[PDB]
RNA sequence: CCGAGCCUGGUGAUAGCUGGUUGUCCAAGAUAGAAUCUUAGUUCAACUUUAAAUUUGCCCACAGAACCCUCUAAAUCCCCUU
RNA sequence: CUCGGAGCAGAACCCAACCUCCGAGCAGUACAUGCUAAGACUUCACCAGUCAAAGCGAACUACUAUACUCAAUUGAUCCAAU
């Protein structure tokens, strides 16, 4: 049972403060996705802030 | 009487008189008695009522010149034989909300007429195809051999 | 007619009524049933063995020992704070109007709180956190009648019905006590308590009775005729000049907001017994209640 | 409980219409409630059975049943169900016929 | 359950009960589902979005709420509003 | 009758375990299963009983319900009519 | 000792043994795996679980795209952290 991803979690750089948690590998770089943010209506850029849990 | 320190006379001393918030101010955009207005039950079981509003378009001079004409070009589907604007509403149960919402939509049509909207609003998906079907059929016109 | 007669002529030859010959309606007693004989005798109806026949079965709600039904659903605020919240019970244009025609309410006089329990139009109940009734526009078509009601809460088309055919709708705060006063007085002037003057409405219902709109008991009445206007526009209806009406000096009649009843001021000891009313003449009561 | 005033026109805007007067010559009679409405009355038991009463009725109430069976039988287009008691002066029937009846012994005037 | 309590005489309510379901005065009862705030990671927007909304109780279940709860709790309530006052009533039920 | 005395009281201790459970007569009435420190028990369902409301239920004609595959099974499901 | 596939259980569903065999307690790709909503299935109860038209909003003029591949790939309530 080898904690290979892990769970983070993705806050918009809108300031909205809409947040979502994606898993990622762990021997990698912090994401920076591309997302929907429902307050705003459209797509924005996320990036990774803090670790939930390991997978 | 009794008077005490929250009295309406106290609180606002620049509103005394009983005769202060009864008085029907005289300084009236759509009169009613220019209106013919029906109610009527409808799909009677369907529990909505119905009111209907009608007013010749042409003879009212309550409206704007422009106006008028202006509206018996957009809203000429609402328009009977005579010459009468029909506006019909049964989207409650109380004849009250049923005759505000058609008196509404008269302000409504006002507004519009008045606004000279030109702006390229968004086009309708249904009209979309009848878009194809009309520049389609002008294709197809032909000129006279000898005009 | 017929019947009346046929069961009392019927009744004249028969023998004397008496405590012997009387019997109850049948249907009315079940037989009783005892553990008795060999129908219901034996095991008694209990089964056998077990915790069925031994009276020891687990509490209600117990289902063998796997979570509960009751516990392995979530939490959730369905009824987080309901003692702390205020009702208001309806009453319809419908009812009022059906307690005029029936002369149970005088519109003559301006219409309370008191007035229409004392009527039997509503039944407030203050201990269950009735904080008064709210008129909701429920038979607002066929209403017909000039009143001078006050109620707690009202909606925009109630207010539309009743200002359309000449009349004043107002709406005032009585508190937990005061409500129970307005609704029984009778009870209250037995207990040898001078009257108390009502209290403001909380903070977070000032704006609703310091608005216009609302017809506040509170709110600038400077305002109320431009209020009036709109709902005459919007639904349609000229709005009547009361002034003209005679009744026009009933209708403005309005309670202090400090006050509970008409013409009886705070600090008074209503005497039945005697038919008089006694007054502080001590300047600091006096200011107590009046402020 | 006071009497209702007397009014101009009827029926009033809630719909109550006094008795007639005199009192229609028939071989019953519905009297009105304290309250001064028709005594007809909506009941249910189990859940799906639904009755109405109709109560305070004097004289003979066989003839009163009949009339009903007479007047309801098209709208069902069959045969009510009924239950008389000529004890209590009160009669039964199965279904909701609330607004039906209340108009129909209004036209006798009871 | 308690029956008959020992200073009053009368039937206590289960106060399990009230922290978890409502009553609407037909005699519905309405729940959350089992698990709407759990390991979300791991469910789809389909469970989810089924997770997340308010269901009914059953004829055996309801029975039982009612017994677990007194009569103060059957009462009509008409809180100011209240965003469950049109379910309270049931509209062209047969049977 | 000391693996821990006797008496009284708390005490009508508790016991999913055993035993017992008192007049007459008629009627309907044998039950897939799931969970459970649970299989000597209980709760839900199923069966069973009573009252009520309503309209279909049982029996069943064609047509119709899979390839992969070893018994090319007895049959079932669905189903108007009757 | 929970979960899934096959046989026993041949053809709708269901079916046991300290019966016979093989497996699971993940991974990978997306980042609209966004919101909402008719009608339905359901491991014989409940709990839980499952499939979904239309619609809003996106994407799109190529991608068998508009409920990802995958068989199981999992853990209620209270409580704690925030
Ligand atoms: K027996
Ligand atoms: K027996
Ligand atoms: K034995
Ligand atoms: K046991
Ligand atoms: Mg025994
Ligand atoms: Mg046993
Ligand atoms: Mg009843
Ligand atoms: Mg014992
Ligand atoms: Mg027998
Ligand atoms: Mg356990
Ligand atoms: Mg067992
Ligand atoms: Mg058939
Ligand atoms: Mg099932
Ligand atoms: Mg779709």
């Amino acid at each position: 049972s080898k904690s290979k991803n892990i769970l983070v979690r993705m806050v918009s750089e809108a300031g909205t403060g809409f947040c979502f948690n994606t898993k990622r590998n762990r021997l990698r770089e912090k994401l920076t996705l591309l997302h929907y943010d429902p307050v705003v209506k459209q797509r924005v850029l996320f990036v990774e802030k803090k670790k939930i849990r390991s997978l | 009487e009794f008077k005490s320190i929250y009295s309406l006379d106290k609180l606002y001393p620049e509103s005394q008189g009983s005769d202060t918030a009864w008085r029907v101010p005289n300084g009236s955009d759509i009169p009613l008695d220019r209106l013919t207005i029906s109610y009527c039950r409808s799909s009677g079981n369907k529990v909505n009522s119905k009111a209907e509003v009608r007013f010749h378009l042409a003879t009212a001079e309550w409206i704007a010149e422009p106006v008028r004409q202006k509206i018996a070009i957009t809203h000429k589907n609402k328009i009977n034989r005579l010459g009468e604007l029909i506006l019909t509403s049964e989207s409650s149960r109380y004849q009250f909300r049923n005759l505000a919402d058609c008196l509404q939509k008269i302000r409504d049509m006002i507004t519009e007429a008045s606004q000279t909207p030109k702006e390229p609003t968004k086009e309708d998906v249904k009209l979309h195809r009848i878009r194809i079907e009309n520049m389609n059929r002008e294709r197809l016109r032909q000129k006279r051999i000898h005009s | 007619q017929g019947g009346g007669a046929r069961a009392l002529d019927l009744l004249r030859g028969l023998p004397r009524v008496s405590l012997a010959n009387l019997k109850p309606n049948p249907g009315s007693k079940k037989p009783e049933r005892r553990p008795r004989g060999r129908r219901r005798g034996r095991k008694c109806g209990r089964g056998h063995k077990g915790e069925r026949q031994r009276g020891t079965r687990p509490r209600l709600g117990f289902e063998g020992g796997q979570t509960p039904f009751y516990i392995r659903i979530p939490k959730y605020g369905f009824n987080e704070g309901h003692s702390f919240r205020r009702q208001y019970k309806p009453l319809s244009l419908n009812r009022l109007q059906y307690l005029i025609d029936l002369g149970r309410v005088d519109p003559s006089q301006p219409i309370d709180l008191t007035q229409l329990v004392n009527g039997r139009g509503v039944t407030i109940q203050p201990l269950k956190r009735d904080y008064g009734v709210q008129l909701v526009e429920e038979g607002a078509d066929t209403f017909t009648a000039k009143v001078n009601i006050e109620v707690q809460l009202a909606s925009e088309l109630a207010i539309a019905a009743i200002e359309k055919n000449g009349g004043v709708v107002t709406t005032a705060f009585y508190d937990p006590r005061s409500l129970d006063i307005v609704c029984k007085p009778v009870p209250f002037f037995l207990r040898g308590q001078p009257i108390p003057k009502r209290m403001l409405p909380p903070e977070e219902l000032v704006p609703y009775y310091t608005d216009a709109k609302n017809r506040g008991y509170l709110a600038d009445p400077a305002k109320f005729p431009e209020a009036r206007l709109e709902l005459a526009r919007k639904y349609g209806y000229i709005l009547p000049d009361i002034t003209k009406d005679e009744l026009f000096k009933m209708l403005c009649t309005r309670k202090d907001p400090r006050q509970i009843f008409f013409g009886l001021a705070p600090g008074w000891v209503v005497n039945m017994a005697d038919k008089k009313i006694l007054k502080p003449t001590d300047e600091n009561l006096l200011k107590y209640y009046t402020s | 409980i006071p009497d209702p005033p007397k009014h101009e026109h009827y029926p009033t805007p809630s719909g109550w219409q006094p008795p007639r007067d005199p009192p229609p010559n028939l071989p019953y009679f519905v009297r009105r409630s304290r309250m001064h409405n028709i005594p007809v009355y909506k009941d249910i038991t189990h859940g799906n059975r639904q009755m109405t009463v109709i109560r305070k009725v004097e004289g003979d109430i066989w003839a009163l049943q009949k009339d009903v069976e007479d007047f309801l039988s098209p709208l069902l287009g069959k045969t009510p169900v009924t239950q008389v008691n000529e004890v209590t002066g009160t009669l039964r029937i199965k279904g909701y016929f609330d607004q039906e009846l209340k108009a129909w012994l209004l036209e006798k005037g009871f | 359950l308690t029956y008959f309590s020992a200073r009053k005489g009368k039937r206590k309510t289960v106060k399990a009960v009230i922290d978890r379901f409502l009553r609407l005065h037909c005699g519905l009862w309405v729940r959350r589902k089992a698990g709407y705030k759990k390991k979300l990671w791991k469910k789809t927007p389909a469970r989810k979005k089924r997770l997340r909304e308010f269901v009914f109780c059953n004829k055996t279940q309801s029975k039982l709420l009612d017994k677990m709860t007194t009569s103060f709790w059957k009462r009509r309530n008409w809180y100011v509003d209240d965003p469950y006052q049109k379910y309270h009533d049931r509209t062209n039920l047969k049977v």
